[PDB]
This record gives structure tokens, C-alpha cells and sequence, in this order.
């Protein structure tokens, strides 16, 4: 039979495949970029628009606008690029044979999901589609059917309560840092030291050394203690014309903003404490069972130490017996997108589907009524 | 509170 | 009945018993040939051509599952 | 032969089991579960209702409904679900092929039976049926033809004085206090320490407490002077999330509303007045058989000293030379059960039965006819 | 004669003033502010908190904590600010010289008005307190001597039946929704329309848009099919920056929770529903009664259509014949106040004061002795 | 019950 | 978004 599309956008990468395949066949940066210079060389072949790794190869020549900022498509015109790019280009698939599971983060707008129904039937004519909380999708990733998942993008974190596969909505915490978030403080720390990063292009030079040598401390006072008094910390990276630079006690403290926001000046609590004051939000018989299966998910979380600093940070919440556990799998950057590879599969799945009968008797609303 | 709830 | 238990080996935590659940759910009154027996939660039972059978579902899902890992 | 199913529908437990045995094969809370959160992963398979000890179980995600109140049953449906749930999943028995002695408290409505007889026959299709009083199955289970029986369950507290095998309708005192207003007693009085226990997942915290910790005091007044000076009484237990929570005075004062109404406002007597005064209601020749063999019984009378405290109390009633006696067997929990596993063995019982021959030929108005 | 002064705590006001004035001298958010941001400029002279109008009007430097949350005191150094501010700066007295009548919500826990009197006597030195029941007062307010107090606050909701001047605690409702939970479900609602608000600062717009657009249905489903059908519901605000934000169905959803605490997750009964389940637990003789006189009081009572929302859906329960009225004077925001002028200034009264002599005889024990 | 108690 | 944050 035709197997499902399986999408994911998110707002740093698209991962993009089959259901039932083990991992993403098409992953690139949900990138457009349009060029900003004077065509001097006739018959170069222009383009007007380029997308995903071609924007990243071309990087320096252009422009590039991410259409997703903290989970929202935020132009409609450039996010139907990249779908686009991903059913022609990467997976090289006919969109009009295949159902398509995409993706949210939960408590966003409800325009948002309208949109991105009313795009799949009016442009693609998908047969059928779903939309599906990622945090969701984490937990069929990882095997259980209770836990709370902290999931954390390029564009938002979100944690997810869930036991023995009931949602518990009142408890569900959204917070607006992010990896988007670090890279722009990252910048502003690195104009200490004199590198100075400004270009959008640039940017995602700041990216990669985000990626490379972020790290986080298991004692934020210790090490920056140590980083002020040894160059033992101290760590170099080259740039790509060759300059290389050195960086030192630093690149602890940007990810140390997902536990202190108020290094960015957000008044919020950290992805910790939301953590606890969402567990306590629970009916008290589950928490025992939430204290336990605490799944990472996204690629924020993919920090060096992070789980540490989360057991650690919560056992000093918690009551002194409840076993903490964090479980951090190292595929889960992947795990929204393995989790709705599993989810597209299931044959209980196929009655859920939105087929396009039911959006033209209903309309876009209908999304909001047949879904989570 | 002091259980039951968070104050 | 092939394809519940399918689903039911790749779902997470599956069962035996969350099997049959799935199975009366789907059956149990829908359809004149699948019958639950009287006295268990553990067992159903297929009107085939020739008599009733009933089938007990303690171990299938591990005479059901083959995944060989590619490495081995 | 086939043996006769006994079955108890306590207010708060079901025991079953069958006649000639010496302790129940079943015991669990009659209570019926339903979901009340948002189902979100998809083939987890729902149930709509869970009963028992699977209630117990989830009872986090759950609305927790007891079918049974103050001896009353007061939604058919989930009775139906209970015994449904007896049969088939507890014992695993076929109803077909047994007799069936189901029991009632006293002095409550006449429906009650009617309906529950037509349930055993419509439902279940019972061979023959009866019920039984359980204060006198009591005495049954303590070897006696004499004595005046005090039974406290979750629901109902009643006396029924029987003198050499006849029971004395007129003197039957029922009295509405039990093990459940002691419950919402008890959350009320911990509310003044700042625990506060809300839902009906959580009162079954507080239901545990009182188990575990309540005790009755032998001079209420001198105890509660004494844990006004002293921290000595003041006791502590874990909450299922690991909060400690420590009680003091209030664990005495909590069964103490069983000598002194008042606490609750319930405007009647104590046990112990209520006692003496259905004894005071009987013929002056029994009197001094009916001082002794005061037989306790169900479980609101587990508490630590409450036989202590009824001999103290009656021994201020009665004449200086009538010897009080309180018999309190330590299974006197479940001696209703008993007392009817030994009453549906008798031979000389095998006449009593209401066959399904008479229920069709009378209706269910047979009941009142064939039976106390 | 010196006065006493009045002064009710709750947890969203602070109003107090004088004795046997008809309305309260000093009315506040009961809220401490301190800065959140470098201090730049030497010289401006810096403050480490603001209180009450003072943190309204810097409230976008600040963190506005509340002090108290559902009607207990969660950290006493700032309530103390607080008192310090309403005698020093509202009111401008020296509490050495007048009585003060303090104000609290029924069932909850004792060692709240142990420490709310210790810091009278101690700390401020007052000649003699008292601590009076929030839903008595608004008896005195409203005339009556017989009713169900209906009082609903920022923090807690409560049932008190009063019959001829006698409570009858054991039938005391207390429900923990109050406006603070319709904020924060406000808030939770509105990002459905892209407006996310998430500071504390922020939170503080969100409770002017409740207040000044939110109304009760008096059906919700039809006026849900309603606003689904027709614009004419759709009502806009503006934000402080001058943002024009849109509001729809959603306006009537968040009160609609006090009717349906499930919205929230909540599991008990609306307060209706409570109304009803407490005038049940009342004497046969005085339900009459009670069935009248249903008096409104608090704040989270001035939604339009409250009243009528009550009558209807407590008229649904009641018997046919049982005249249901509802008692909402348009004053009832402060008519917790007015009743305790009342109460504060009759010469019976005078003999009921906890005078410092007997506090330092009894010690701070003596608030539940000599007090409701 | 019917009429006094809850029941 | 719409109204708070940027987007
Ligand atoms: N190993 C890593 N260490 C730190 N940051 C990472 C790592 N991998 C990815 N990131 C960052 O996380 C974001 C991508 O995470 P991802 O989960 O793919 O986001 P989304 O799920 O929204 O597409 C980017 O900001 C990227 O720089
Ligand atoms: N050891 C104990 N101490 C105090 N209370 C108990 C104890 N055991 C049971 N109970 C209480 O007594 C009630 C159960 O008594 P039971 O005789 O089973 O009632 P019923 O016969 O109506 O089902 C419940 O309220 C339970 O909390
Ligand atoms: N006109 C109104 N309509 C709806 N809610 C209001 C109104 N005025 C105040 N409130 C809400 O009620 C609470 C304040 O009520 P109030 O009686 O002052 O509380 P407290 O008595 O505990 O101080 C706040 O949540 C406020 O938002
Ligand atoms: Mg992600
Ligand atoms: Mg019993
Ligand atoms: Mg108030």
C-alpha cells in the first residue's frame, strides 16, 4: 500500500521520510535564502529563491530568513518553499499518493494548524493528513506510555505530561527559549572577547560553534571559577576563512541560560523548575510516575551534561525518596520524527486520518474538532 | 498548603 | 486479528492483555464469527468452517516477533 | 454439590467467596473508576470503566464513584458493573450454577431487595437466592444464639439485640455514622495542619491515614490535655509522592466523633448510648444476657481501644452489678462473611432459598414474603 | 472613642480604613514589587520594593509577587511590608491606638492567624485584634441574619449558611477557584488567538481585560454556537502599548469555569452545585430559608450574568416549589468590608477584642479560644 | 434515601 | 505571535 509521508517541522530543521523507515530520509535547515547582490555575469543562470542546504552552500551570497520563529510559521510563502522543496526535491514523491503526518508544538495558535491544512489539500491534495503534539511523539520514540516529556527546538520548549496515555492539558508548560535563543545570546557574549558576528550568514557560523563546544555545568559557580582562574577550559574553533578564534569560560555560560532565563532578561523560571512545577501540577498519585520517566527530546537538549544537570536540579526540588530519572537516548534529536514513524504505522492510526472528504464537507476547521 | 496544593 | 496483533508488537508496552482488549474492542459485538469466552479476558474465540476454537492469546507476542538486527 | 456463592456488598468492600470456606477468596473496594482526561496516544486502548482493585490502580486518572452509600444502593449500573466484575473476573465462576446469599443491612428502604433480587434474576439468572440481615450472620461468626450485635461498616451502624435465636424488631436501633463520615471528618480536621486532601483520589489517602494511624481514647479530655502539652501522641506518614505529613491530636479526635456525634452535627447518641439504650428497649429478663455478649463487628470498630472505651462507657450506664462484656474477635472484620459462609452450609437452609421457580411465579415482591 | 480600624486581607485587595466609616479609606493590590534590572543611573535613588500603587506603576521593572495565595499567607516578611504600608502610608495611624478588626477565609489553617496575631501584638504593638470570618460579614453588610453567603474572592470561594445567627460549620463549603485561576485560564485560552501574555507584569493586563470584558452565559452551548456563527460577540481592548487585540467566544469560556471547574482540570463541582450540595447538608427546617437569601459577595461575583446564571441553574436542582432568589447588591465587592464596620463598631462587640493582656497571658494559642 | 439523608 | 512576542 502507499506508506505515509512523515514530516516534521521544525523551526531549525525539516526531517522528512517514510513511515516505518527507522530514521529521516531527507534532513536539512528550513532555510530560504534570496540573493542580495548586483548579477554582473550574464547567462549565470539566476535564481529567485534558494532553499534548505542550497542556501547553506551559497550562504555568502545571501539572504536567509528562517519562516518559522518559536513554532509559528511566520510567512506563509517561504514555509510552502521548503513543503515544496521537500515532497519534489528530497524525498522525490508525488504528494497527491501519499498521506502526510506533520507536526506541532502544543498551546500555539490555532490559525496555525488552519493554514497548514488548508495548504496541504488546496496545494499539495494530499489524500489525508493529521497533525500531531511532538511531544507526543516522543514517547512512542522511547517506548512508554507515561512520563513527562521535556522537548526542546530551535524554537520553543514544551513539556508534556502524560500518564498511562492521558494528557493532562492544565499541566502542560510552554516556554519560549530555545536554541534560536542561545545562538543570539552566544553572539552577544562572544562580542566580549572581540569576535563580532552580524550577518545573518554569519549567524549560523555561531551555530556550529554552538553545536561544536557548548557544554554545560554541572556546577555553574565552580567552573566559572576555574574558567577565571585556568585556561584548562580554554578552547579554540576555525572560522571558515581560516581566522581562528579561542573561547573559554564562555561557552559554558550560554546553555547555563536554559537554567537562569534571566541572562536574557526572561523573567521565567528555568526548563528545571518548569519541569517541577509542572509534575506538581499533577493529581499526587502519578507523580511518583512522572519523577521517573523524564524523556528529553530535540536538539537543545543534545548539551553535554544536561542530564546531569537536570537530575542533579531536580533531586534538590523533589521530596528526598522519589527516585529522579532522567532518560536521554542519544538519538533524541531524532525522536519527534521516530515517534511519528511509529505513530503513521500503527493500523488503529488509519481511521484518524482528515481525509480530504471530510475537509471539503467541514472546511479547515475541522482540524481543531477531529484532533489533539 | 503544605500538601495538597502548592501554597 | 493479524493485523491487531501487528500493531500490538510494534506499540510500546504491549501485551497479551492489552491485545485482547483491542480485540474485543474491535469484534466483540461487530462481527458474528469472533466471541469472547464467558469466563476469561485471555482467550477468544474464531467460528472456523469446521467447529468453535478458542485461542489463548498468553504468548503470542513472542511466537509473533522477528526483527533481525542488520548488524548481526 | 454445588456450593452457594456468599457475597457481601459492604458499603466500601466487596467480599466473596464461596459457602464452607473459612475466609473470602475475594476482597476489594466496590468502586467504579472513569476516565476524566483527554485520551491522547492512540492505541492505547480505552476502557470506559474500571472497577476494583484496577480503579485502585489508576485512580490518579479517575473519578472514583461508590455505588453503594449508607447501605443504599443509589446507581444500578455500576452495582451491575460490581457484580459482574465478582462473578466473572474475582471468582471466575459461572452464576448459572449457584445459589446466591447476598446480604442487607437493616431497617432500609424495601426497594432496595426487590431490585436487587430482580437483578440476580433477570441479570444473572441465579438458580435460587437469598439475603440475610448481616447483624445476625454476626452471631453466626462468634459462636453465639445471644447478644446484641454492633455492626459499623463504611456506610450504616446498626444494634440488633436477638435473645436465644430471636431477634427483637422493635429494639433495633440504626445509626447513620460509619467509616466514610469519619473520613470526611478526618480531611476536614487535617485541613487546620494545611494538608488538604480535595478529590476522590485523594480522600482515599485520607481513608488510609485513619486506617493506619486513628485510635480511640480511653478519656478524651485527658488526652487531649496531655497532646496539648506534649508532642509524645504526634505521629507521622508518607504521602504516595514522599511528603511527610505528621498528625498529633487530631487522630484521636477523628473516631472519637463516634461517641460524640456532635462533631459531625449529627444530633443522635454515641455507640455507646445507642447501645445501652436498645438494650433498655428489651424485656427486663434478657437484660443481663444482652450485657454480655456485646459483639463487635465490620470494620469501624478496627480501631485501636474501642472496645476499651465502650466497656468504660457502658460500665457508667448500666447497674453497678451487671457484668459489661465487649467481645471483639480480631477477624471481626470480616466476620459477616463468615457468619453467611457458615449459614449457607446449614442443611436445614437448603429450604430457605428463593428458588427462580417462586420468583417467577410470585415477582419480586417475594422477597419481603420469604425472607426477614 | 478611638476607633478600630478595619482592614480585610485578601488575597487580590488589600481595603481597609476606620470603624464605622461606610466605605474603605484604602483600597490596593495586595502586591510587593522588586526590580528585576541593572541600575544604570547613580544617583536616582534606588528602592528594594515597592507596594501596592507604587508596584502597579513601575510594574514593567518589576517582579510582582502576591504574598498571600488562596487566602494563606505564604511568606510573612513581605505581608508585613504590606501591614506596614496600609497603617503607615494608606491609612496614615499609628497602630499603638486603635483596635484592628482582621478579616479571614473559614478552613484553612490554624497557624495562619497564630502568626497574624503575633505580628499585631509584636510587631505593630496594637492595643487588641480580632479575626473575623470573611462570609459572617457579609451578612452584617447585607441585613440578614439568615442566608448562604456565597463569597468568592482572588483566592478561595466559600459556602457559609448562617440560620438566625447560628453557623452550621460541619455544612461549610470551601472551593479553591477564585479570579486568580480565570487569569491564569485566561491566559491559557487567549494564546488560541496568537496574544500570548506570560510575565507577571503581563499577567496583570490580562486581569484588567477580565474584568472589563468577561460576562457570564446564560446558556453555553447556544452562545457558543453563537459567537462560532456571528461576529457580534467580538470585542476589542487595547493593550498598553496601544496594540488592538480582538476578543471573541472566548470572553464568556473563562467565567464559565466557576460552572465547569473541569475546564481546569479541576474535579469538584461548580459553584452552584456547591450552593446546592450545601444547603442539602442543612436541617429540613431552615432549607426555606436558605433558599432564599442566596447572597453574592466578592469580587469574582461582578460578572454580568452571574446572578442569573445562579438562579437558573440552582432552580434546575431544587424542588419546583421553593422559591430560589438570589441576593447581589452592586456593592458586594466591598461588602466584606461594610460588614465588618458594622460588626467593629457595636458596643457588644467591645467585650470580644483579644486585648494584649491576654496575649501575653495565653500566648498566640488563644486566637482559636477566644474566636469563630 | 428519599428524603432525609442523601442517599 | 500576535501580540507578545515577536512572532
Ligand atoms: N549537539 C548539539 N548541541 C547543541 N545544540 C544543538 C545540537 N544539535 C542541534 N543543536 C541546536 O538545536 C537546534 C536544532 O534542534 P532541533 O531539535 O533540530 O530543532 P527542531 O526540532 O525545532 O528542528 C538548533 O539550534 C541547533 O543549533
Ligand atoms: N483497621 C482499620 N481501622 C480503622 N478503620 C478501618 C480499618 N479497616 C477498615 N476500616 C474502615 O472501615 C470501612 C470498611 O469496613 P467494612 O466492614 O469493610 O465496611 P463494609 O462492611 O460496609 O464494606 C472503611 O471505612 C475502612 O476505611
Ligand atoms: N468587575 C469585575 N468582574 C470580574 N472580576 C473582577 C471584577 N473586579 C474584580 N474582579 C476580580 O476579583 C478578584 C478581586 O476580588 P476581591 O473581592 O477584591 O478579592 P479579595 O476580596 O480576595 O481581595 C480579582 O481576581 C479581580 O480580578
Ligand atoms: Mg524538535
Ligand atoms: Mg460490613
Ligand atoms: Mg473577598
Amino acid at each position: 500500500e502507499t506508506t505515509a509521508l512523515v514530516c516534521d517541522n521544525g523551526s531549525g530543521l525539516v526531517k522528512a521520510g517514510f513511515a516505518g523507515d527507522d530514521a529521516p530520509r531527507a534532513v536539512f535547515p528550513s532555510i530560504v535564502g534570496r540573493p542580495r547582490h548586483q548579477g554582473v555575469m550574464v547567462g549565470m543562470g539566476q535564481k529567485d529563491s534558494y532553499v534548505g542546504d542550497e542556501a547553506q552552500s551559497k550562504r555568502g551570497i545571501l539572504t536567509l530568513k528562517y519562516p518559522i520563529e518559536h513554532g509559528i510559521i511566520t510567512n506563509w510563502d517561504d514555509m510552502e518553499k521548503i513543503w515544496h522543496h521537500t515532497f519534489y526535491n528530497e524525498l522525490r514523491v508525488a504528494p497527491e499518493e501519499h498521506p502526510t503526518l506533520l507536526t506541532e508544538a502544543p498551546l500555539n495558535p490555532k490559525a496555525n494548524r488552519e493554514k497548514m491544512t488548508q495548504i496541504m489539500f488546496e496545494t499539495f491534495n494530499v489524500p489525508a493528513m493529521y497533525v500531531a503534539i511532538q511531544a507526543v511523539l516522543s514517547l512512542y520514540a522511547s517506548g512508554r506510555t507515561t512520563g513527562i516529556v521535556l522537548d526542546s527546538g530551535d524554537g520553543v520548549t514544551h513539556n508534556v505530561p502524560i500518564y498511562e496515555g492521558y494528557a493532562l492539558p492544565h499541566a502542560i508548560m510552554r516556554l519560549d527559549l530555545a536554541g534560536r535563543d542561545l545562538t543570539d545570546y552566544l553572539m552577544k557574549i562572544l562580542t566580549e572577547r572581540g569576535y563580532s558576528f552580524v550577518t545573518t550568514a554569519e549567524r549560523e557560523i555561531v551555530r556550529d560553534i554552538k553545536e561544536k563546544l557548548c557544554y554545560v555545568a554541572l556546577d555553574f559557580e565552580n567552573e566559572m571559577a576555574t574558567a577565571a582562574s585556568s585556561s584548562s577550559l580554554e578552547k579554540s574553533y576555525e572560522l571558515p576563512d581560516g581566522q581562528v578564534i579561542t573561547i573559554g569560560n564562555e561557552r559554558f555560560r550560554c546553555p547555563e541560560t536554559l537554567f537562569q532565563p534571566s541572562f536574557i532578561g526572561m523573567e521565567s523560571a528555568g526548563i528545571h523548575e518548569t519541569t517541577y512545577n509542572s509534575i506538581m501540577k499533577c493529581d499526587i498519585d502519578i507523580r511518583k510516575d512522572l519523577y521517573a520517566n523524564n524523556v528529553m527530546s530535540g536538539g537543545t537538549t543534545m548539551y553535554p551534561g544536561i542530564a546531569d544537570r537536570m537530575q542533579k536540579e531536580i533531586t534538590a526540588l523533589a521530596p528526598s525518596t522519589m527516585k529522579i530519572k532522567i532518560i536521554a537516548p542519544p538519538e533524541r534529536k531524532y525522536s519527534v520524527w521516530i515517534g511519528g514513524s511509529i505513530l503513521a504505522s500503527l493500523s488503529t492510526f488509519q481511521q484518524m486520518w482528515i481525509t480530504k472528504q471530510e475537509y471539503d464537507e467541514a472546511g479547515p476547521s475541522i482540524v481543531h474538532r477531529k484532533c489533539f | 498548603w503544605x500538601a495538597x496544593c502548592p501554597a | 486479528v493479524l493485523d491487531l496483533l501487528d500493531e500490538e508488537c510494534k506499540m510500546p508496552k504491549g501485551s497479551d492483555d492489552t491485545w485482547a482488549q483491542k480485540l474485543y474492542n474491535t469484534h466483540l459485538n461487530k462481527c458474528a464469527l469472533f466471541e469472547k469466552p464467558r469466563l476469561s479476558n485471555k482467550a477468544f474465540i474464531i467460528k472456523h468452517f469446521a467447529d468453535k476454537v478458542e485461542y489463548q492469546c498468553e504468548g503470542f507476542l513472542e511466537k509473533n516477533k522477528d526483527t533481525v538486527y542488520e548488524e548481526q
